[PDB]
RNA sequence: GUUACAGACUUAAGCAGUGGAGCAUGUUAUUUAAUUCGAUAAUCCACGACUAACCUUACCAUAUUUUGAAUAUUAUAAUAAUUAUAAUUAUUAUAUUACAGGCGUUACAUUGUUGUCUUUAGUUCGUGCUGCAAAGUUUUAGAUUAAGUUCAUAAACGAACAAAACUCCAUAUAUAUAAUUUUAAUUAUAUAUAAUUUUAUAUUAUUUAAUAUAAAGAAAGGAAUUAAGACAAAUCAUAAUGAUCCUUAUAAUAUGGGUAAUAGACGUGCUAUAAUAAAAUGAUAAUAAAAUUAUAUAAAAUAUAUUUAAUUAUAUUUAAUUAAUAAUAUAAAACAUUUUAAUUUUUAAUAUAUUUUUUUAUUAUAAAUAUGAAUUAUAAUCUGAAAUUCGAUUAUAUGAAAAAAGAAUUGCUAGUAAUACGUAAAUUAGUAUGUUACGGUGAAUAUUCUAACUGUUUCGCACUAAUCACUCAUCACGCGUUGAA
């Protein structure tokens, strides 16, 4: 609607905001909210023992779930910038941005790899 | 837990910005004394942050 | 002045490197204020014996 | 769902209304498996750009709908 | 991160006595004012 | 489009490759609704991109949002926390403008950063001295070094950014600690010491310097660091900012499609073209290192593919450990037996015998394979909500090209190259022929001739935004002046 981009009013993440970041964050929140439910639906679907009609219904429900319920849709962005390439998980940062931070001394220990 | 460590260092970085923002004052739109501050250093002992 | 340290040159004390790339005695920094014309910055680098 | 167990890939469609009265089904699915329950129903499967009219024969029963709506144009070279 | 983090807005709430200055915001406002002056301000938004 | 010397993976040897084949990947071109954008001589082309199914994405088709992600201003109203049924605050809601927002355009506006010259040896300041002076000397006559590092000489004497050194890895020794069940003490990790090695005898050239010999030592590498300037080199797609342009659209969300299109072409790789080389097998499990495992690592064992079982692949189900303790994971080449078409250079029927896993005799055994693994058909499995465009396995079939590759061309001097030697992680829900890392086994060769390209130098110089420099004449366009007639 007009007052918000997505259906649910989620907060903005602190520090660096970006449109893509915003999109990702919301998606992550929705996944967190509807994680157990999705799992339960999946279980019901992939069951040889259960009634077939019920499993079909569960599968249909899973199919009909939105873009923001999907775990696969989540993509690890850089947190300092808003890039989504070469994003290292141990400091949620992009390649160049990580290097910049590392040389400054923001990642406490990281340091030059001299051998 | 490295996730927690990452979250802590993010927090610290965010606080630095906040501190920087605070550092500049105004006096009835007469004088704007810009106190310069260094980059903060955050000491995370088991008990306490400093 | 100078950016070499002569305490490390002829004694038992050795130089050490901060993040394995900045001689301990050095301390480098920059800060980039925006102007009317655009962006600029100001590198500073002190030695401290 | 490809694997024989847990298949087929089922999607919700306006199937029963099409069966009652010949109203083509405009699918933007392209990953729904064709079933025996819709052979002889008119589908209008998406191609990226334009919806493609298809009448599902009994030979199509195993396949996906997107397999019959070819997205890219047939390549040629301008011999200059 | 933690969405509830202190912002410049709050630095007025917590410490009203201290007249703080957000520098980046002030700069932005000055730029906007300059744009308005020289006929390069934003066009008025359509409502319909 | 200049002299002259010196240098090294420059060349020369040498080893392995590219260039031919098929595939992978990037690029081009063309196509396309869209094939997003950038990188595109050295200094682009598995580059940005450490994983394009959706998402990521920026592109396209169709839908639908319009103060939207912020900050501030002005109003109505509702809920919750705090106090002793009222009030103070914090928020939310509906609006209200300034705006917000823009991977739109310009790295020939910038920042920061990076590439190349470059680990190349250059780049300058005080005082003194020379010149009327700009300037010069210092900063070099020699020589030497890897080197503007050094000794010889010198109107110089000192001093900085580079060089070297301190640094890290690895090594040797010492001390400390580890109740030698987290054990690997053959270790790990803090702190030292150690070398840019020393000494002496001789032989050449001038007290020293190269060679040789000897005795003393564990004493032998790699990494990071790549100056000034330049290339208006790369980046506005990490990010930010100037100017400029868009503001119901160049901003925002969903569903699908595209980034994977294919004539020719160009790089990088991978796999090959069989016997100084490929395949089966090898459980008192021949021998490593480095690193990962709370967004997990998954052991044993059962089941199916598969009559034994092992192998390999899935499923079943989670033992152990969030780690010097358990798991990823019995490392692999090696070495050993067996087999191997081309090959009547073998087989099998007879005899044969002091070559018996074999010999001899006589009979019959008549250019792509028992190489390679492209291409395709069907069936299963895996991840995921989803595998059609467009992913990864396994099985049963399919079995192209390719017979060591033209001119030309790439990397590498040692634990290096090479390796049909394997191992790990980063990026993932899922996929490495890529990337970044680890050990294993381990060579061949060697400097004199010439192209280039770096130093510094010779000569020249009408250039100084410095050769993308400067610069000459006609012709063409206008406005004067003065001749001829
Ligand atoms: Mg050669
Ligand atoms: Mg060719
Ligand atoms: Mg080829
Ligand atoms: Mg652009
Ligand atoms: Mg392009
Ligand atoms: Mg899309
Ligand atoms: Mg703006
Ligand atoms: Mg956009
Ligand atoms: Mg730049
Ligand atoms: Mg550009
Ligand atoms: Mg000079
Ligand atoms: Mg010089
Ligand atoms: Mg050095
Ligand atoms: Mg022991
Ligand atoms: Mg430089
Ligand atoms: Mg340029
Ligand atoms: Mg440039
Ligand atoms: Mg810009
Ligand atoms: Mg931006
Ligand atoms: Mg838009
Ligand atoms: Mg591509
Ligand atoms: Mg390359
Ligand atoms: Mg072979
Ligand atoms: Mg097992
Ligand atoms: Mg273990
Ligand atoms: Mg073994
Ligand atoms: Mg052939
Ligand atoms: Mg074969
Ligand atoms: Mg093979
Ligand atoms: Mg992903
Ligand atoms: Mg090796
Ligand atoms: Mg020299």
């Amino acid at each position: 609607m007009g007052n918000f981009r997505f259906p649910i009013k989620t907060k903005l993440p602190p520090g660096f905001i970006n449109a893509r970041i915003l999109r990702d964050n919301f998606k992550r929140q929705q996944f967190k909210e509807n994680e157990i439910l999705v799992k339960s639906l999946k279980f019901i679907a992939r069951n040889m023992n259960l009634p077939t009609k019920l499993r079909l219904e569960a599968q249909l429900k899973l199919n009909a779930l939105p873009n923001y319920m999907r775990s696969t849709q989540i993509k690890n962005r850089c947190v300092d910038s808003g890039h989504a390439r070469f994003v290292l998980s141990d400091f949620r940062l992009c390649r160049y941005q990580f290097r910049e931070n590392a040389l400054k001394g923001n990642l406490p220990g990281v340091k030059k790899g001299i051998w | 837990n490295k996730n927690m460590e990452i979250m802590n260092t993010m927090n610290d970085k965010l606080i630095n910005k906040l501190l920087y923002k605070m550092m500049t004052l105004k006096l009835n739109n007469m004088n704007i004394n810009k106190i310069i501050m260094s980059k903060t250093i955050n000491q995370h002992s088991l008990n306490k942050l400093n | 002045g100078t950016f070499n340290n002569k305490k490390y040159l002829w004694s038992n004390i050795n130089n050490n490197y901060k993040l394995n790339y900045i001689p301990s005695n050095h301390n480098l920094y920059n800060n980039s204020n925006i102007n009317k014309n655009g962006k600029y910055n100001i590198k500073v680098k002190l030695n401290f014996i | 769902s490809r694997s024989v167990w847990k298949g087929p890939n089922i999607v919700p469609l306006p199937i029963r209304e099409a069966m009652t009265k010949g109203t083509p089904i405009r699918t933007n699915a392209r990953a729904a498996t064709i079933l025996p329950q819709f052979v002889g129903l008119k589908f209008q499967i998406h191609n990226g750009k334009e919806y493609v009219p298809i009448e599902i024969s009994e030979d199509m029963v195993g396949h996906k709908l997107g397999e019959f709506a070819p997205t890219r144009k047939r390549f040629s070279y301008t011999q200059t | 991160g933690n969405p509830d983090i202190l912002k410049f807005r709050h630095l007025k709430t917590l410490y009203p006595d201290i007249e703080f200055v957000d520098l980046e915001e002030q700069y932005r406002l000055s730029m906007v004012e300059a744009k308005k002056r020289r006929g390069k301000g934003a066009p008025k938004k359509m409502k319909k």
